[PDB]
């Protein structure tokens, strides 16, 4: 009975609903996506603060945080995958997080015929269902409902 | 591998209020014509009481849940309707299938159109009337001019227009004389005849073009308990013209199609029949109470 | 046609003719097109019921203009013979107009009935 | 309660209760074990409530 | 980007922000025939004299906001350029009439609203004889 | 004694026991519908006018001055549109729209004299039928007894109202929803305009003059 | 497990039969039309109408006269009449 | 009956004119805003005997005219009931002096 | 109740109006020789069945309900042949049906007479 | 929610309020949701809810 512990309950402001979330591997970074905003919280073993996001404001459906806690990748409006670097600056009180302006990465133009793109539900099966980083975050991949898998690599300085 | 079983996560279940397929039925083709219906996107939309509208894929028996679009707090979903155009043909004989648009009501005066590409609500339309309780899309006989008919609390059958990516309150066909008549279910017999159930023990049969009234079918008291007014919770229409209606007594009534009188009363349930379904060839009726 | 606030539902038609018969026994009723026009012009009329089975339909079409000017509700029943022997006349009555007073169960019925006519409109 | 012992259903009658009504049937059993004219039925009801 | 504007007098075209060309007219009883011709979407001499160029279609575009007029002038084979309907073109056909004071020194340096009044009276009395008295 | 009111183009006449509203007659020596006139000023009757019931109620602005452009939606037989034409003067012009044929008859027989109005007998739910006839306006007045009144105002304002324009709309609760509270009906209509990209500045009831009628004065995109 | 059955003839020829099989689990299965289902290798899908009221086995099932009603009786000491 | 009808028409016209003049003498308005900030800004902007005598006079005139019209309408209804009581055949309508309501269910042949 | 009934002219059947008004009246039809239910004819009205009459050949029956709806209901096909309306009847009270050499598929009776609650009796 | 109106005694100054529902869904009317339930449970009573508990 003492093993588990109902530790935290984070309430989101507004009226929207949490579409997705993600947490860093050490649990100090949490990110939750509504279809209006993408909110990011910093945690200290609790004590929770809200990291100020900028540049977003149209919501997302999937959110992933890198295993080295440097990349925050979401799926704005379902189909537009975006990513942002977060800069971690240590101080005398502890660590603090500044999230950069979201740098949208472009997805590959697949060859789909015009009658298929007009009929059916339209461009419905473009929205990415999974967002998966590698274990060392040198490589991103996303995947949608049509069966398309699009991957990205990291080119450093 | 060591396992901690955990049942203390009280995930909330939410009541399903509206189930709506994309196509009600596809035309039967052979095995040599199997390649014609391969790109037809058949999806199932299920709207829960917490406002979650979530698309399923039947997948030839796979049933994969694809997208969940949640609504906000204090927001529910009551009715779901897909609007599927007929098959357009190109210049070369290729087939453009029907673009399917999803419409919903949320116990409000507003019909919402959902954008499944952007995974949010696309449009809102509302007129000066009561809260919409039931609605449906007019069936095909016109081609590009299809219209939604919506019943409501205070009575007035409002009629919305949908063409060329639009959803606007066109007009109001009629309203009942009694203000206490609440429209609870709606189903179309043909292109121009709308069958509505009401709360004051009636099944009215309006005619959409002139907005007139063909006949007022009626049902008696409920003699099982109190509350004399029977409530026709679900009407639907057979392909040969008859009308099947489940009501507050748990009955299922079969109404004649040409005369609009009842032909049969089938006492089936104990509590009230809440939803009906009719097979595409008109051979089986499913009733859920 | 020109009879656009038509009462087609037989339950509402039966309610209208039952209230007409009750007002006829209360002597709160004006029968005929000329007497209906006089009651609507004088403003004593609470509700006015025309009939759509009139063979020249244009002989009762002036009453919708005066009811639009005086804001009283008018409604069309199907059968003028039914309206006639609902009033208790033994003739065909094409327009009838039932009036109001201070305090009556009939006046409460009139208020509910014109609410149902406003639901038709 | 004698009819519910004769028709085999006293366990079914007692098994679906909640806290306040268990307290009510216990209060009846305590109040009416005293009369030896229905001590048997009252003790049987108390057996099933203990079990 | 040929746009098709119809005022009570004449037409204007703003293809290249700024206005490109026009067509003016005044004070005739064939103005009500022009009015009925755009009540339906029939053949119109001012329309044809506007859309008659000699080269070819050079880009298939003509922005007209009413779909009825668009797919009634689609069928004319005199120039075989195909128009486009109102794809929620509120901004174009609202801004040109609100900023139409810039246009007035161009084609008709005047105030032409008296024939607008005359056409209004003519159409309204035509419908009052359509409901004859 | 006649003074001009706070609203330009509107006059009041004051006496020892009365205070009346009036306008400056564009056709002197002529009356329209049997109205008293003072020497030439026509007395505006708030019991037959929706707009004159707003001005005596505390309407802060009416958005129109002499020389403006007003589109009148629902011109019932030329009662208030004559006073609106006399407000806007000769350099202004009022575009009357009325679907009903008898009021169209009386509207055109009124509109023959006053040349600054143009009458259009067309359904107000179809703006592309008089898109040729109506230029850009400054003010939309709207007194139409249809349940999609905000939708009619919406399509006519997307096709004819200027950027930053004016809207004076008269809402009828017993026309839109006769069972709900009129405060709730009026709040839903204000919210429909607000999502229809107006900016509601004020709302006032017409209730020494009419029963369950509101007047919403709002601006368009500013 | 079949406890009883009653067959009624649908007619001076014999057009069809309607079989009511009262089973030992309590149900009464009404097979509506049999000679027109087994007259025609291949047969169409036949599916009895189930009428379940008796708890124990149903002792006797009979059609009644005109064929509107299905009268029945089991261990529960009750003559039941299915309106049908 | 004809005299009472003419006097009722005159008195109804007087009541309509007097009620129009009384309304012309003397949750109503709803203003919408996008947000709580704009609502509070408009609330900051909101923070920044002869009529009584003449309106009481018109109110007393309106009440007396309503009394006169109600009296003439009751007189016209009583005279229509007198016609029903004195018809050449048995006609329904009106109460007897015992209180029992007259209702004959015969048809006028 | 069993108060209102009609025995067929052939003597084989007997119809009893079931006391269940509720906006439409039914009548249960009983074989005379065995006194057992064999059919049921339901018409829609406001207060039920005013009266009814067997046809002269003995098969069907004509059921005149209140509020004017009259219904010919056959015994062979055991469903409604047709529905018509009495002229201007605000409510029917009685009906009778007689004569010979009528229509062969409507029982062979020539005249139908329907009397309403106002006092007017129509003969068709 | 919305700020409540302030009346001077004659006029009422009120903030407009439509900031509740941006793009999410409109909030369900609790008076209408309880009415449809009251048509479903007319005179009928609930069965006793749980097990052995106060």
């Amino acid at each position: 009975r003492k093993n588990r512990k109902f530790l935290a309950q984070v309430l989101i402001k507004g009226a929207s609903h949490i579409t997705s979330a993600s947490i860093s591997e050490d649990g100090t970074l949490l990110a939750a996506s509504t279809p209006t905003d993408v909110k990011v919280f910093h945690l200290d073993p609790l004590y929770i603060k809200k990291v100020n996001m900028t540049g977003t404001g149209l919501g997302a459906t999937r959110v992933q945080i890198s295993p080295d806690k440097r990349w925050i990748c979401w799926a704005e409006e379902g189909s537009k995958v975006m990513i942002s670097r977060v800069h971690a600056t240590e101080s005398a009180d502890g660590i603090s997080y500044t999230v950069s302006v979201p740098h949208k990465l472009h997805r590959l133009r697949r060859q789909i015929p015009k009658h298929i793109l007009l009929g059916g539900l339209g461009s419905y099966d473009r929205n990415v269902s999974q967002i998966a980083f590698s274990a060392d975050s040198r490589m991103l991949s996303v995947a949608d409902l049509a069966g398309y898998i699009d991957t990205w690599v990291l080119r450093g300085p | 591998m060591d396992i901690h079983r955990c049942r203390f996560v009280r995930y909330p279940a939410s009541a399903i209020n509206a189930v709506a397929f994309t196509h009600s039925a596809l035309p039967v083709v052979s095995s040599s014509k199997k390649y014609l219906q391969k790109n037809i996107q058949v999806r199932l939309a299920i709207g829960r009481a917490n406002g979650d509208i979530e698309i399923w894929n039947p997948l030839n028996g796979g049933w994969y849940q694809e997208v969940i679009i949640p609504g906000g707090k204090d927001r529910s979903v009551d009715g779901l309707v897909w609007v599927t155009d007929p098959d357009e043909e190109m210049a070369d004989g290729k087939i453009i299938h029907g673009k399917s648009r999803l419409f919903s009501i949320g116990y409000t005066t507003t019909i919402t159109e959902w954008d499944l590409e952007k995974a949010r609500a696309k449009k809102h339309a509302s007129g000066q009337h009561g809260e919409i309780w039931c609605f449906g899309v007019q069936p095909l006989p016109a081609a590009q001019n299809r219209k939604l008919v919506a019943g409501t609390v205070d009575g007035n059958l409002v009629l919305y227009s949908i063409e060329d990516g639009d959803l606007k309150f066109q007009k109001t066909l009629t309203r009942t004389p009694s203000k206490k008549t609440k429209f609870v279910s709606i189903a179309f017999q043909s292109h121009n005849i709308v069958i509505v159930g009401c709360s004051n023990s009636t099944i009215c049969a309006y005619d959409v073009r002139t907005g007139t009234m063909l006949r007022q079918m009626t049902l008696g008291t409920d003699l099982t308990g109190g509350s004399k007014n029977i409530i026709v919770w679900a009407v639907k229409c057979l392909p040969n013209g008859d009308i099947v209606s489940g009501d507050s007594t748990g009955q299922v009534c079969i109404w004649d199609g040409k005369t609009y009188t009842q032909a049969q009363r089938i006492q089936s349930h104990t509590q009230d029949v809440l939803c009906l379904s009719v097979s595409a060839d008109g051979s089986k009726i499913i009733s859920g109470g | 046609s020109a009879a656009w606030p038509k009462a087609e539902d037989p339950a509402l038609v039966q309610e209208l003719l039952d209230c007409v018969q009750q007002a006829s026994h209360y002597r709160q009723l004006k029968k005929g097109a000329n007497e209906t026009t006089k009651s609507v012009n004088r403003g004593t009329s609470e509700l006015v019921i025309l009939a759509a089975d009139t063979q020249p339909l244009s002989i009762v079409l002036h009453i919708p203009l005066i009811c639009e000017e005086k804001n009283v509700p008018y409604v069309y029943v199907p059968s003028k013979v039914a309206l006639g022997r609902a009033c208790g006349v033994s003739r065909a009555v094409i327009a009838v107009s039932l009036t109001s007073n201070e305090a009556s169960d009939l006046n409460s019925k009139i208020r509910a009935l014109r609410d149902k006519v406003e639901r038709l409109a | 309660l004698t009819a519910l012992r004769h028709r085999s259903a006293l366990r079914e009658a007692l098994q679906g209760r909640d806290e306040l009504s268990v307290i009510n049937i216990l209060r009846w059993a305590g109040k009416y074990v005293a009369d030896p004219r229905y001590r048997s039925i009252c003790v049987d009801v108390a057996f099933h409530l203990i079990d | 980007l040929f746009i098709l504007t119809e005022t009570s007098a004449g037409y204007a075209l703003f293809k290249a922000i700024k206005y490109k060309e026009f067509a003016k007219f005044d004070s005739a009883a064939i103005a009500v025939e022009e009015a009925s011709g755009i009540l339906e979407g029939k053949v119109t001499p001012k329309l044809a004299s506007l859309l008659n160029e000699l080269k070819d279609e050079k880009k298939v575009t003509l922005a007209v906001h009413d779909t009825k007029l668009s797919n009634s002038i689609t069928k004319l084979p005199g120039i075989n350029i195909k128009p486009i309907s109102g794809s929620m073109t509120d901004d174009l056909f609202r801004a040109i009439r609100q900023h139409l004071y810039n246009l007035i020194p161009g084609m008709e340096p005047s105030n032409f609203d008296e024939m607008n009044l005359g056409l209004a009276h003519s159409l309204s009395r035509h419908k009052l004889k359509f409901s004859p008295e | 004694i006649v003074e001009p009111h706070r609203h330009k183009g509107v006059f009041v006449a004051r006496g020892g026991k009365e205070d009346l509203l009036c306008t400056a007659n564009l056709v002197p020596g002529e009356s329209v519908y049997g109205e008293k006139r003072i020497s030439e000023y026509r007395i505006w009757n708030p019991f037959r006018s929706k707009l004159a019931a707003g001005i005596l109620g505390g309407l802060e602005t009416i958005y129109m001055k002499p020389g403006s452009k007003v589109l009148y939606l629902g011109a019932a037989s030329g009662t208030s549109v004559s006073h609106v034409a006399d407000i806007v003067g000769p350099t202004g012009a009022v575009y009357a729209v009325e679907f009903s044929h008898r009021s169209g008859r009386d509207l055109i027989n009124m509109a023959t004299r006053r040349t600054n109005v143009i009458p259009i007998v067309e359904d107000a739910r179809k703006p592309m039928a008089y898109r040729m006839l109506v230029p850009m306006v400054d003010v939309i007045f709207a007194d139409v007894a249809q349940p999609d009144q905000a939708r009619i105002v919406g399509i006519n304002a997307r096709l004819f109202l200027k950027q930053g324009g004016g809207l004076l709309i008269s809402i009828k609760a017993s026309c839109i929803d006769s069972t709900a509270p009129p405060e709730q009906v009026f709040a839903s209509e204000v919210q429909k305009l607000r999502e229809d990209k107006f900016f509601p500045k004020e709302q006032l009831t017409l209730e020494p003059y009419e029963r369950d009628h509101a007047m919403v004065s709002c601006v368009y995109l500013q | 497990i079949i406890s009883t059955f009653d067959i009624r003839p649908i007619i001076a020829e014999l057009q069809d039969i309607d079989v009511a099989v009262g089973g030992a689990r309590g149900a009464i299965y009404v097979y509506s039309n049999l000679l027109a289902h087994l007259h025609t290798l291949r047969v169409g899908t036949i599916q009895p109408r189930k009428y379940h009221w008796h708890r124990r086995a149903v002792h006797s099932v009979k059609w009644s006269g005109d064929g509107n009603y299905l009268i029945s009786g089991g261990y529960e000491t009750v003559l039941v009449l299915w309106q049908l | 009956l004809g005299y009472v009808r003419t006097m009722r028409n005159i008195a109804a016209k007087e009541l309509k004119e007097l009620e129009e003049r009384y309304v012309l003498a003397g949750p109503k308005k709803i203003v919408f805003f996008e947000g709580v900030e704009e609502r509070q800004q408009a609330l900051e902007k909101q923070k920044a005997r002869r009529k009584q005598l003449v309106l009481e006079k018109l109110a007393r005139k309106v009440k007396a005219a309503r009394k006169k019209l109600k009296a003439l309408a009751d007189a016209e209804y009583e005279l229509e009931l007198q016609q029903a009581k004195m018809a050449k055949t048995a006609t329904s309508g009106g109460f007897t002096k015992s209180g029992r309501r007259i209702k004959v269910r015969e048809r006028k042949r | 109740t069993m108060e209102r009934f009609r025995v067929s002219p052939c003597g084989r059947y007997m119809a009893l109006v079931a006391s269940d008004k509720k906006g439409g009246g039914m009548l249960n039809i009983i074989n005379v020789g065995t006194m057992q239910w064999i059919a049921q004819a339901r018409i829609d009205g406001r207060h039920g069945v005013a009266d009814f009459a067997w046809w002269s050949d003995g098969n069907g029956l004509t059921i005149a309900g209140r509020d004017g709806q009259v219904t010919e209901w056959s015994m062979i096909t055991r469903r409604t042949v047709g529905i018509w309306r009495d002229e201007g009847s605000i409510g029917g009270t009685v009906m009778a049906l007689g004569g010979r050499n009528g229509p062969a598929e409507l029982g062979g009776d020539r005249w139908v007479a329907i009397g309403s609650n106002s006092g007017i009796l129509n003969v068709y | 929610k919305n700020p409540k109106d302030k009346r001077v005694g004659s006029t009422a100054y009120r903030v407009v309020s439509n900031g509740g529902d941006p793009r999410l869904a409109p909030k369900a009317k609790k008076q209408s949701l309880n009415l449809k339930q009251a048509l479903l449970r007319r005179d009928r009573v609930a069965k006793p809810r749980g097990g052995f508990f106060v």
